[PDB]
């Protein structure tokens, strides 16, 4: 009997029931969000779990089609994500238990409490509190103390559950036909239909690690000026020659740098480009904020804002009775229907905030016409990376300057330009190495290539020598260092942080290649063009209807991922910071300790 | 001679409910005095197209009788009632001919027609052995089947249903909330024509 035609019928009774269920769920999400109250929270886990258990029959019934015959690529593939079995292939007990062990996990890592020695009752959260102790602050005992705390008490006390979830979850992923369990993360980028444009999972090892080489020069000389500078702050505290110590980045792990801006200004009698007293002069209340944002998106040519996104959305503060979340976050209910959710302020950090989540918006409403399995981005970093790129494009000082908020005789200048790139410069190439080094280490991990005493002694021993951090104490192995993070409990796919990064840029400079402006890559915009508007959207509406490699080709030509435009973006600075560093020698060795 | 029997054109567009579109609702008009106009110059309706008889010339020549065929659709398929298109209404719900006279009304009605909660006496086909002839309604509602297990009128492997219920809420987007379509249908017969427009002092 056909098999080929058969799916078709049943793909088309799947789509109709999964839209006005997901429609459903989500509008229960966004009621409790929005409103809270001991009513509201119940229902929504009423139509959560009917959705969930929902999955798990449709699921059933996608193994009796026997995917080895079926020819069409687009059936094929639709069919692909539904074949996927999920948590249930081991027997009950076993996910009964991950699942216990994944919200043991969870609450543990929310239930953090840490006193101070001097009062032992006196306890301080990730809250407003001690994340601020080492955030804006200038003492050296209470930053070892407030890290020595953290990465003593939570996430020692967290490694024997994740010594048992590793490998159960392996054997989970092996139980899918997979050599390992990082493969499974490394599925989404894999694609298997044209030749020419097909990918392998060891190309993208191979690949994602290629491209890194080419930006040592751009973060030894960082890495030389911000050691020399903090050396000079901090008198008899650095070698001239070793590595930094980990309690002085800015963060609990150091993520980012954006908070080493005031320290380590170069140009400080400049002025920084500020607007808060121009905007709160005028009145710039929150619609008209919004409503200037899109005017942006409008004229480079995509889709005006549908009537009803003005009346739904809870674009303002709630007021003082009704609680709400204030996580800017832009919702999807679905048929038409797109809302925002963010406790707004008049700041220009609120306005790049409001560009981006209009980006995203903007993004979701693009491919809106594809089958409901197909609304996804092309990967995973599909969705940030346009996000940023309209929050770049917005900064620049011609576009304030044409919208009036800043004076029409500024005296923007060299000074005062590189003043501004440094801020950048500590936040987005600053990010690169950490994550690299931290998603190499949980796939190590993860491919069994180390044993049950190589996790604590080998990831300071390769921190060391990826970004230049040193132990400010020793340490013996019952400690779990990596554990304390946002993204390593809660299991999410955390490669989507990197490439995202390099994508801004390339798509920038294809850009900026279709802006024939003629400057500095800092300063290219792409506002009033009608020229930077097809070729984005020729790419916007694929959804995850063609590989992603066909998508990166209505906006660069080359279907590869090379690392381009970061030695573009930063192009003066770096030959400006060569003048810098004329006496400081670069690099960093690795036997200067804190202990010896 | 001073207009009366006026067609009852505020039944059919002003009625209490409009029926699904799977059994989409017939009537029959003739032998009355119609105007057009009110349709015409009315703002509340988003389309009006056809191409046989030009709007202004409605009023000058007329035929046998109507049929007026009501029901509620989505927002994007207002489009679909056309000749010669594709789709899981002009194939499996509602034919028109390549040679069709008369046209379409569509307005839409989502302060009527829409519910809260979630308005489910609406219902569509989705399944069909074989296309629809023109001009034809079927209300059978007999289990379907797709492959060569033979199931007994009860769901299980490969065996489905026809009907699927709409799901109509008022805060659905534009292009999803419910249009409600009037199509008249003009004919020709030789018996003698019956309905159309007044004559001025
Ligand atoms: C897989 O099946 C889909 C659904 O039929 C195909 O999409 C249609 O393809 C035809 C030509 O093959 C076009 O005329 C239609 O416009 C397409 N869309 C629709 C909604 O019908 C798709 O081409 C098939 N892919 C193959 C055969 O490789
Ligand atoms: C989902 O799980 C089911 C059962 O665990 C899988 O069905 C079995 O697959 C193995 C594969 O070698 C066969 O040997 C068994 O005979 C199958 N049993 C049944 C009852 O089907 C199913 O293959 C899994 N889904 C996918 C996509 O692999
Ligand atoms: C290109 O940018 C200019 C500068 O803002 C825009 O011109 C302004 O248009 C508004 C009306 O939309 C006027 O009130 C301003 O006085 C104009 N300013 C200047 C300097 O001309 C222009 O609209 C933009 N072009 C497009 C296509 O958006
Ligand atoms: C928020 O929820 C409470 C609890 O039911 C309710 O009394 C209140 O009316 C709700 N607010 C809105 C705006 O619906
Ligand atoms: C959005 O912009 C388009 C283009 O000018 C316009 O036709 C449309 O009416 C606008 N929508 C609204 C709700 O103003
Ligand atoms: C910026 O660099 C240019 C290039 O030499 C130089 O002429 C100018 O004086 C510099 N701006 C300063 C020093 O403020
Ligand atoms: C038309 O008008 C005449 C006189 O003007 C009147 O007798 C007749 O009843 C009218 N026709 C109606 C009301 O249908
Ligand atoms: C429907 O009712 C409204 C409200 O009175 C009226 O304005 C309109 O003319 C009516 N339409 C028809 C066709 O009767």
């Amino acid at each position: 009997s056909t098999i080929e035609e058969q799916a078709k019928t049943f793909l088309d009774k799947f789509n109709h029931e999964a839209e006005d269920l997901f429609y459903q769920s989500s509008l229960a999400s966004w009621n409790y969000n929005t409103n809270i109250t001991e009513e509201n929270v119940q229902n929504m886990n009423n139509a959560g779990d009917k959705w969930s258990a929902f999955l798990k029959e449709q699921s059933t019934l996608a193994q009796m089609y026997p995917l080895q015959e079926i020819q069409n690529l687009t059936v094929k593939l639709q069919l692909q994500a539904l074949q996927q079995n999920g948590s249930s292939v081991l027997s009950e007990d076993k996910s009964k238990r991950l699942n216990t062990i994944l919200n043991t996990m969870s609450t543990i890592y929310s239930t953090g409490k840490v006193c101070n020695p001097d009062n032992p009752q006196e306890c301080l959260l990730l809250e407003p509190g001690l994340n601020e102790i080492m955030a804006n602050s200038l003492d050296y005992n209470e930053r070892l103390w407030a890290w020595e705390s953290w990465r003593s008490e939570v996430g020692k006390q967290l490694r024997p559950l994740y010594e048992e979830y590793v490998v159960l979850k392996n054997e989970m992923a092996r139980a899918n036909h997979y050599e390992d369990y990082g493969d499974y993360w490394r599925g989404d980028y894999e694609v298997n239909g044209v030749d020419g444009y097909d990918y392998s999972r060891g190309q993208l090892i191979e690949d994602v690690e290629h491209t890194f080489e080419e930006i040592k020069p751009l973060y030894e000389h960082l890495h030389a000026y911000v050691r020399a500078k903090l050396m000079n702050a901090y008198p008899s505290y650095i070698s001239p020659i070793g590595c930094l110590p980990a309690h002085l980045l800015g963060d609990m792990w150091g993520r980012f740098w954006t908070n080493l801006y005031s320290l380590t200004v170069p140009f400080g009698q400049k002025p920084n480009i500020d607007v808060t007293d121009a905007m709160v002069d005028q009145a710039w209340d929150a619609q008209r904020i919004f409503k200037e944002a899109e005017k942006f998106f409008v004229s480079v040519g995509l889709p005006n804002m549908t009537q009803g996104f003005w009346e739904n959305s809870m674009l303002t503060d709630p007021g003082n009775v009704q609680k709400a979340v204030c996580h800017p976050t832009a919702w999807d209910l679905g048929k038409g229907d797109f809302r925002i959710l963010m406790c707004t302020k008049v700041t220009m950090d609120d306005f790049l905030t409001a560009h981006h989540e209009m980006g995203h918006i903007q993004y979701d409403m693009a491919y809106a016409a594809q089958p409901f399995l197909l609304r996804n981005g092309a990967n995973e970093g599909f969705h940030e990376a346009v996000g940023e790129i309209m929050s770049l494009s917005a900064a620049t000082p011609k576009h304030l300057k044409s919208i009036g908020l800043l004076s029409p005789d500024f005296q923007e200048d060299n000074e005062t330009e590189i003043n501004f790139l440094l801020k950048q410069a500590l936040t987005i190439v600053g990010t690169l190495p950490f994550t690299y080094m931290l998603e190499k280490w949980r796939w190590m991990v993860f491919k069994g290539e180390i044993p049950k005493d190589q996790w604590m002694k080998k990831w300071w021993e390769m921190k060391r020598e990826i970004v230049g951090v040193v132990e400010p104490v020793p340490h013996d192995e019952t400690y779990c260092d990596p554990a304390s993070l946002f993204h390593v409990s809660n299991d999410y796919s955390f490669i989507r942080y990197y490439t995202r990064t390099l994508y801004q840029f390339q798509f920038q400079e294809a850009l900026c290649q279709a802006a024939k402006h003629e400057g500095p890559l800092h300063k290219c915009d792409i506002s009033n063009s009608t020229e930077a508007g097809q070729k984005l959207f020729n790419m916007l509406r694929l959804g995850k209807s063609e590989p992603w490699t066909l998508a990166l080709e209505n906006v660069v030509g080359a279907k590869n991922m090379n690392v381009r435009p970061l030695l573009n973006y930063f192009e003066p600075l770096f030959t400006w910071l060569k003048d810098q560093n004329k006496n400081s020698f670069v690099g960093w060795s690795t036997d200067w300790s804190p202990y010896a | 001679p001073n207009i009366t029997n006026l067609c009852p054109f505020g039944e059919v567009f002003n009625a209490t409910r409009f029926a699904s579109v799977y059994a989409w609702n017939r009537k029959r008009i003739s032998n009355c005095v119609a105007d057009y106009s009110v349709l015409y110059n009315s703002a509340s309706f988003s389309t009006f197209k056809c191409y046989g008889v030009s709007p202004t010339k409605l009023n000058d020549l007329c035929f046998t009788n109507v049929y007026a065929d009501s029901f509620v659709i989505r927002g994007d398929e207002v489009r679909q009632i056309a000749p010669g298109q594709t789709g899981n209404i002009a194939d499996y719900n509602y034919k028109l001919p390549d040679d069709f006279t008369g046209c379409v009304i569509a307005w839409n009605s989502n302060n009527l027609d829409s519910k809260v909660g979630g308005n489910y006496n609406y219902l569509y086909r989705l399944f069909r052995k074989s296309n629809l002839k023109p001009f034809e309604r079927d209300i059978s509602t007999e289990i379907y089947q797709a492959g060569s297990t033979p199931c007994n009128g009860v769901k299980g492997f490969n065996c489905y249903f026809p009907l699927q219920s709409y799901g109509f809420q008022p805060t659905y987007g534009v292009g999803y909330q419910p249009y409600r379509v009037v199509v008249l249908s003009f004919e020709l017969l030789h018996a003698p024509a019956t309905v159309c427009g007044p004559k001025k002092s």
